């Protein structure tokens, strides 16, 4: 299970979810979120993954819900590649770095509202080296903070 | 200082200014009336909204939750034609008097359907809804208690709950059509006119719809209390017996007409806005829908005219040759029945007893016949919707109002009761961290010593006198909290009234002075056995099966209601509050100080008084960014409500004894949704600098979302292979 910081940052990133927030999500959203960051999960597939936790039968999920749909067992290896496969997502050219650019999509992607001079300033603030991109350190220790 | 909401004798409330501060009352000038002045204990005084225009659907949203800030917010609401608002989870449903359009179109309908409380205006609907969804979620039944006075609303209310229900969630045919034609036909022979309703229940009601495992209609049940007895025979200066009586006179055919000996309600002892013609018609095509067939109905209009003709035999001849017809008896049977050696005052009251037993059994015959039109073996479910009268004025307080005013401290000990649990509940659930009226219940109903087992005692002696009754009463509940004796009473009229001619009760609602003459005649439903036997040999079989000397009508009604309660405590309960406006049945006329009451009788202000004990100001993320993102830079606009909320909590440092960030809501201790509003109305360099400190941790806040956001649907992506 988690620590009290893991389920602080899952909470907020349920909140993308969530959007009417509300505290609840169903199957709708379920794809929506998911589709945003690159998966495309079939509608059976997200039924069956719902049915795990919605215990209750009416199609919604609350928070503890949706964190015990998120749990599996992992090997030794498992939850570093999951970060590095989460960093993929933004870095979607695969060179190694975020750009600009390529937060944007993502933030985009996701309904996030902010302008360019906005999403500058996001680089500015994680890119720790300087170099005016974000690389997999600089991401991890953002995510860590 | 800050105009504030002081007492107003016909307005409730008025807007006035502390002028003057002492250690009991304050001194108040009205506004604008310089000079003028009064006094008003402190616990009277009120703190007013600065914006006077405004209303919101959620009075919880208000900066200053307590009775003058609730009155006006329901004020203007209902000049806006609003007449629903919420206070929590409670509906607060102001009688229009008039139809309002859109309202309560079946597209209306739709529009509510599956949504939770808040996000569609407030409306009976979402009630409805709700109570649907907590049954098939929470796998419970559900209760729906609509209160208030007489023309309040509670019936029209009811009836769209029922609405509501059949069409979003109802089966498509036969049993939803007889589940809203029950009442209506009901209504014929239960409903009249009186000087508060055009058409007053003169009886309580609870209507449950029955579902199967799967929440689909399989049933209906109707359960009646206490029908008004006395208003089959005689009845006030400006008010009807029953609509059928009407009804029937008006629209019946010739063929009907002639066969049950009827003219117009002038021929009868016993008998505008009000459509008898057209509501016959209405009723006959109800009664249709239901399954009666002819035989039935006129086996029921012909027990309506033996008793009409049967009250026009006075101590004549031809009404006697009508009702010993009508009701299959022999005349000379009746004849004497009504005469054996007997005073000509004797002789009323032998047959206005009959009129009245016969007529109730009447009554009781209709309401299982309704029952037997939407029957079911067996229910996982119901919701059910209790539509009875509560607590109201009356200037001369009887056995009819003793028994009704026993149902509302029952009730509303169950509202008390269901009200602090969805408190509490919420306060678990979000981090947030009573005098009962048992005794009052207690001395009404307790075994052998409540009053209830004292006036039965009464019935059984041998010379029954309301007198003895009364003084039985003082003497054993001298000392007890709740009762007590005229004579101590602050108005006149009250000190008349001798200690063996009545009795104070400290209801919930008030003291109420009961006048005690006829509370032994007026607990006895029994018939005497001459009379009974008479109707119990009728040649006809429809009349002999309504049957098919002592009866308690406050020990009856006890069982019921017992009953009644067993059942709301096994459900889930919501609660619409009816208020009626005016004693006038006009539209856009609200009367302030009587709207107040109703707030007061009903346990309103009391929900105020607890939610002021923690957080009684509540607002979600996104009502409080659209009300205050316009106060912060742009930069702050762009978020989001949740993370807007967040960065304003964080930029302010608001302090965790005063503001909860909860869920989905910010909670507010009193006063301090006040403050916070005042420190978002200042100073909008201080502020945005405020918010300029906070930055690196806003813009970390913002990756670390979506960063982990792609985690979860990775870890989502990753579950749904370990599945397969
Ligand atoms: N929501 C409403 N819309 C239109 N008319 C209403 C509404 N509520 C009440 N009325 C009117 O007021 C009268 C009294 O309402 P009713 O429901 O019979 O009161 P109660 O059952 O509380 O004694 C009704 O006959 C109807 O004319
Ligand atoms: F006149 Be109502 F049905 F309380
Ligand atoms: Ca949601
Ligand atoms: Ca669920
Ligand atoms: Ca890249
Ligand atoms: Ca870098
Ligand atoms: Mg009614």
């Amino acid at each position: 299970q988690l620590t009290e910081e893991q389920i602080a940052e899952f909470k907020e990133a349920f909140s993308l979810f969530d959007k009417d927030g509300d505290g609840t999500i169903t199957t709708k959203e379920l794809g929506t979120v998911m589709r945003s960051l690159g998966q495309n999960p079939t509608e059976a597939e997200l039924q069956d993954m719902i049915n795990e936790v919605d215990a209750d039968g009416n199609g919604t999920i609350d928070f503890p819900e949706f964190l015990t749909m998120m749990a599996r067992k992992m090997k030794d290896t498992d939850s570093e590649e999951e970060i590095r496969e989460a960093f993929r997502v933004f870095d979607k050219d695969g060179n190694g770095f975020i750009s600009a650019a390529e937060l944007r999509h993502v933030m985009t992607n996701l309904g996030e509202k902010l302008t360019d001079e906005e999403v500058d300033e996001m680089i500015r603030e994680s890119d720790i080296d300087g170099d005016g991109q974000v690389n997999y350190e600089e991401f991890v220790t953002m995510m860590t903070s | 200082g800050k105009p504030v909401w002081a007492p107003h004798p016909t307005d409730g409330f008025q807007v006035g200014n502390i002028v003057d501060i002492g250690p009991d009352s304050l001194t108040i000038e009205p506004l604008n009336q310089k000079g003028k002045t009064f006094l008003a204990l402190i616990n009277q005084v009120f703190p007013a909204e600065e914006d006077s225009k405004k209303d919101v659907e959620d009075n919880c949203s208000l900066m200053y939750l307590n009775e003058a800030t609730l009155l006006h917010n329901i004020k203007v609401r209902y000049s806006k034609d609003r007449i629903y608002t919420y206070v929590a989870n409670i509906l607060i449903a102001v009688n229009p008097y008039f139809d309002i359009p859109k309202i309560y179109s079946s597209e209306t309908i739709k529009s509510y359907q599956g949504k939770s409380l808040g996000t569609m205006p407030p409306h009976v609907f979402a009630i409805a809804d709700k109570a649907f969804r907590d049954m098939k979620v929470l796998k419970l039944s559900q209760s729906i208690i609509v209160s208030g006075e007489s023309g309040a609303g509670k019936t029209e209310n009811t009836k769209f709950v029922l609405r509501y229900l059949t069409e979003s969630y109802g089966t498509g045919q036969d049993i939803d059509d007889r589940i809203v034609e029950a009442n209506p036909l009901l209504e014929a022979f239960g409903n009249a006119k009186t000087v508060r309703n055009n058409n007053s229940s003169r009886f309580g009601k609870f209507v449950e719809i029955h579902f199967n495992e799967k929440s689909s209609v399989v049933g209906g049940f109707v359960s009646h209390y206490l029908l008004e007895k006395s208003r089959i025979c005689v009845q006030g200066k400006e008010e009807r017996n029953y609509h059928i009586f009407y009804r029937l006179c008006a629209g019946a055919s010739e063929d009907i007409r002639e066969r049950l000996h009827l003219s117009s309600p002038d021929n009868f002892r016993y008998l505008p806005l009000l459509d008898d013609h057209g509501d016959f018609i209405r009723m006959c095509t109800a009664m249709k829908k239901i399954g009666l067939d002819d035989e039935e109905k006129l086996d029921l209009f012909r027990v309506v005219a033996g008793v009409l003709h049967l009250g026009n035999i006075d101590f004549s001849t031809q009404a006697l040759e009508y009702c010993a017809e009508l009701l299959g008896l022999d005349q000379d049977d009746l004849r004497v029945s009504l005469t054996t050696p007997l005073k000509v005052e004797q002789a009323n009251n032998a047959r206005d007893a009959l009129a009245k037993t016969v007529y109730s059994h009447l009554f009781d015959h209709v309401v299982n016949r309704v029952n037997q039109c939407f029957p079911f073996e067996t229910s996982s479910y119901f919701i059910g919707v209790l539509d009875i009268a509560g607590f109201e004025y009356f200037e001369h307080n009887s056995f009819e109002q003793f028994c009704i005013n026993y149902c509302n401290e029952k009730l509303q000990q169950f509202f008390n009761e269901r009200i602090l649990k969805e408190e509490q509940e919420l306060y678990q659930k979000e981090g947030l961290g009573y005098v009962d009226n048992q005794d009052c219940i207690d001395l009404i109903e307790a075994r052998l010593v409540g009053i209830l087992d004292i006036l039965d005692e009464e019935n059984r002696l041998p010379q029954p006198s309301d007198q003895h009754f009364t003084s039985a009463v003082h003497q054993k509940h001298k000392d007890h909290f709740r009762l007590s004796i005229p004579r101590k009473s602050k108005l006149a009229i009250h000190r008349n009234i001798r200690d063996d001619e009545g009795f104070i009760i400290r209801h919930f609602a008030g003291a109420v002075c009961y006048e005690t003459t006829q509370f032994v005649e007026k607990n006895n439903d029994a018939l005497h056995m001459s009379l009974e036997s008479l109707i119990c040999e009728s040649r006809d079989k429809f009349i002999r099966e309504l049957f098919e000397s002592f009866i308690s009508v406050g020990n009856k009604f006890k069982t019921q209601l017992n009953l009644l309660l067993d059942k709301l405590r096994s459900t889930g309960a919501s609660f619409i509050r009816c208020i009626k406006p005016n004693l006038k049945m006009t539209s856009h006329h609200f009367e302030g100080a009587q709207i107040l009451s109703q707030l007061q009788c009903s346990g309103m202000v009391s929900v105020l008084d607890l939610m002021q004990g923690g957080f009684p100001s509540r607002a979600s993320f996104h009502e409080l960014y659209n009300m205050y993102k316009k106060y912060m830079p742009d930069k702050l606009a762009r978020l989001d409500p949740r993370l807007f909320c967040k960065a304003l909590f964080k930029a302010l440092g608001l302090n965790e004894i005063d503001y909860k960030f909860g869920l989905t809501k910010v909670f507010f201790r009193p006063g301090k949704f006040a403050e916070f509003d005042q420190i978002m109305k200042s100073d909008p360099d201080h502020l945005a600098e405020l918010v300029k400190r906070v930055n690196h941790w806003l813009i970390c806040s913002r990756w670390k979302k979506v960063q982990w956001c792609s985690l979860s649907v990775i870890k989502l992506k990753n579950k749904i292979k370990y599945r397969a």
